[PDB]
Protein backbone atom coordinates (compact mmCIF):
# COMPACT_ATOMS: atom_id res chain seq x y z
CA UNK A 1 0.00 0.00 0.00
CA UNK A 2 0.74 3.57 1.13
CA UNK A 3 0.00 4.89 -3.01
CA UNK A 4 -1.19 8.30 -3.16
CA UNK A 5 -4.62 7.12 -3.64
CA UNK A 6 -5.09 5.86 -0.62
CA UNK A 7 -3.24 8.81 1.70
CA UNK A 8 -5.50 11.30 -0.12
CA UNK A 9 -8.63 9.57 0.50
CA UNK A 10 -11.62 10.72 -1.80
CA UNK A 11 -10.91 13.93 -0.72
CA UNK A 12 -8.74 14.74 -3.94
CA UNK A 13 -12.03 14.14 -6.19
CA UNK A 14 -14.25 16.22 -3.58
CA UNK A 15 -12.60 20.07 -4.40
CA UNK A 16 -13.06 19.50 -8.62
CA UNK A 17 -16.97 18.52 -7.85
CA UNK A 18 -17.29 21.40 -5.57
CA UNK A 19 -15.96 23.62 -8.38
CA UNK A 20 -18.10 22.10 -10.95
CA UNK A 21 -21.09 22.34 -8.93
CA UNK A 22 -19.90 26.75 -8.42
CA UNK A 23 -19.91 26.90 -12.14
CA UNK A 24 -23.37 25.31 -12.75
CA UNK A 25 -24.77 27.18 -9.97
CA UNK A 26 -23.12 30.53 -11.44
CA UNK A 27 -24.67 29.77 -14.87
CA UNK A 28 -27.69 29.37 -13.69
CA UNK A 29 -27.95 33.11 -11.93
CA UNK A 30 -26.48 34.46 -14.60
CA UNK A 31 -29.17 32.50 -17.20
CA UNK A 32 -32.17 33.39 -14.79
CA UNK A 33 -33.68 36.07 -17.37
CA UNK A 34 -32.64 34.34 -20.62
CA UNK A 35 -35.85 32.59 -21.90
CA UNK A 36 -35.87 29.24 -22.84
CA UNK A 37 -33.12 28.37 -20.69
CA UNK A 38 -33.34 25.14 -18.31
CA UNK A 39 -32.03 24.78 -15.19
CA UNK A 40 -29.11 22.28 -14.69
CA UNK A 41 -27.99 20.52 -11.68
CA UNK A 42 -25.09 18.02 -10.88
CA UNK A 43 -25.36 14.99 -9.39
CA UNK A 44 -23.16 14.05 -6.71
CA UNK A 45 -23.29 10.70 -6.83
CA UNK A 46 -22.38 10.76 -10.59
CA UNK A 47 -19.36 12.49 -9.65
CA UNK A 48 -18.72 10.28 -6.85
CA UNK A 49 -18.94 7.34 -9.68
CA UNK A 50 -16.45 9.33 -12.22
CA UNK A 51 -14.14 9.57 -9.51
CA UNK A 52 -14.21 5.50 -8.58
CA UNK A 53 -24.60 14.20 -14.95
CA UNK A 54 -25.65 17.28 -15.75
CA UNK A 55 -29.11 16.91 -15.12
CA UNK A 56 -32.10 19.39 -15.43
CA UNK A 57 -33.92 20.48 -12.43
CA UNK A 58 -37.89 20.32 -12.92
CA UNK A 59 -39.82 23.80 -11.17
CA UNK A 60 -42.03 24.17 -8.51
CA UNK A 61 -44.46 27.03 -10.25
CA UNK A 62 -44.86 27.27 -13.78
CA UNK A 63 -43.17 29.65 -16.66
CA UNK A 64 -44.27 32.89 -17.22
CA UNK A 65 -43.69 32.33 -20.77
CA UNK A 66 -40.55 32.30 -20.61
CA UNK A 67 -39.71 29.02 -20.41
CA UNK A 68 -36.83 29.65 -17.96
CA UNK A 69 -37.08 27.15 -15.27
CA UNK A 70 -34.38 28.91 -12.66
CA UNK A 71 -35.29 29.96 -8.81
CA UNK A 72 -32.95 32.16 -7.40
CA UNK A 73 -33.80 31.45 -4.16
CA UNK A 74 -32.82 27.99 -4.35
CA UNK A 75 -29.72 29.05 -6.41
CA UNK A 76 -28.59 31.24 -3.68
CA UNK A 77 -28.50 29.08 -1.36
CA UNK A 78 -27.51 25.71 -2.83
CA UNK A 79 -24.10 28.40 -3.99
CA UNK A 80 -23.93 29.35 -0.18
CA UNK A 81 -24.16 25.37 0.73
CA UNK A 82 -21.67 24.54 -2.22
CA UNK A 83 -18.77 27.33 -1.02
CA UNK A 84 -19.00 26.09 2.79
CA UNK A 85 -18.96 22.56 1.64
CA UNK A 86 -15.65 23.50 -0.69
CA UNK A 87 -13.79 25.30 2.49
CA UNK A 88 -14.54 21.84 3.91
CA UNK A 89 -13.02 19.73 1.50
CA UNK A 90 -9.97 22.02 1.07
CA UNK A 91 -9.31 21.94 5.20
CA UNK A 92 -9.86 17.82 4.23
CA UNK A 93 -7.19 17.60 2.01
CA UNK A 94 -4.76 20.08 3.28
CA UNK A 95 -4.87 18.08 6.33
CA UNK A 96 -3.60 14.99 4.39
CA UNK A 97 -0.63 16.43 3.15
CA UNK A 98 -0.08 18.11 6.58
CA UNK A 99 -0.14 15.00 8.31
CA UNK A 100 1.81 13.08 5.46
CA UNK A 101 4.61 15.57 5.74
CA UNK A 102 4.76 15.37 9.54
CA UNK A 103 5.19 11.78 9.15
CA UNK A 104 8.16 11.82 6.65
CA UNK A 105 10.08 14.23 8.30
CA UNK A 106 9.25 13.52 12.15
CA UNK A 107 9.29 16.97 13.03
CA UNK B 1 -47.95 23.97 -8.30
CA UNK B 2 -50.57 25.63 -9.74
CA UNK B 3 -49.88 29.29 -8.47
CA UNK B 4 -49.49 31.79 -11.00
CA UNK B 5 -52.88 33.44 -13.25
CA UNK B 6 -52.39 35.76 -15.12
CA UNK B 7 -55.23 38.33 -16.41
CA UNK B 8 -55.75 39.93 -19.66
CA UNK B 9 -58.20 43.17 -20.44
CA UNK B 10 -60.75 41.90 -23.91
CA UNK B 11 -63.80 43.25 -25.43
CA UNK B 12 -66.65 40.83 -24.49
CA UNK B 13 -69.46 42.93 -26.16
CA UNK B 14 -71.00 46.26 -26.84
CA UNK B 15 -73.87 48.25 -25.19
CA UNK B 16 -76.77 48.48 -27.41
CA UNK B 17 -79.29 49.80 -25.96
CA UNK B 18 -81.20 52.74 -27.40
CA UNK B 19 -79.29 55.90 -27.64
CA UNK B 20 -80.59 58.99 -26.24
CA UNK B 21 -82.62 60.23 -28.94
CA UNK B 22 -82.41 64.14 -29.86
CA UNK B 23 -85.63 65.92 -31.05
CA UNK B 24 -84.00 68.38 -34.53
CA UNK B 25 -87.39 69.22 -36.16
CA UNK B 26 -84.89 68.74 -39.27
CA UNK B 27 -86.08 66.43 -41.90
CA UNK B 28 -82.91 65.02 -42.76
CA UNK B 29 -82.45 63.09 -39.36
CA UNK B 30 -83.51 59.81 -39.21
CA UNK B 31 -82.85 57.78 -35.97
CA UNK B 32 -84.13 54.17 -35.52
CA UNK B 33 -86.89 53.03 -33.38
CA UNK B 34 -85.57 50.16 -30.97
CA UNK B 35 -83.14 47.71 -32.55
CA UNK B 36 -82.31 47.73 -35.99
CA UNK B 37 -79.36 49.20 -38.24
CA UNK B 38 -78.39 51.41 -41.39
CA UNK B 39 -76.27 49.91 -44.15
CA UNK B 40 -73.87 52.05 -45.30
CA UNK B 41 -70.54 51.93 -47.49
CA UNK B 42 -67.42 53.23 -45.96
CA UNK B 43 -64.46 54.94 -48.18
CA UNK B 44 -63.30 51.78 -49.31
CA UNK B 45 -66.80 50.58 -50.55
CA UNK B 46 -67.18 47.09 -47.81
CA UNK B 47 -70.70 47.89 -46.47
CA UNK B 48 -71.30 47.72 -42.97
CA UNK B 49 -73.56 48.87 -40.39
CA UNK B 50 -74.26 52.13 -38.84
Amino acid sequence: AISFDNALGIHQHTVGVRERNAEVISTNIAQANTPGYKARGLDFAKELQAATDKLYRLPTQPDTGDGNTVDLDLERNLFMQNQIRHQASLDFLGSKFKNLTKAIKGE
Amino acid sequence: HPSRVFSMTERPGHNFAQGSVITTGRDLDVTIEGSGWISVLDHTGKEGLT
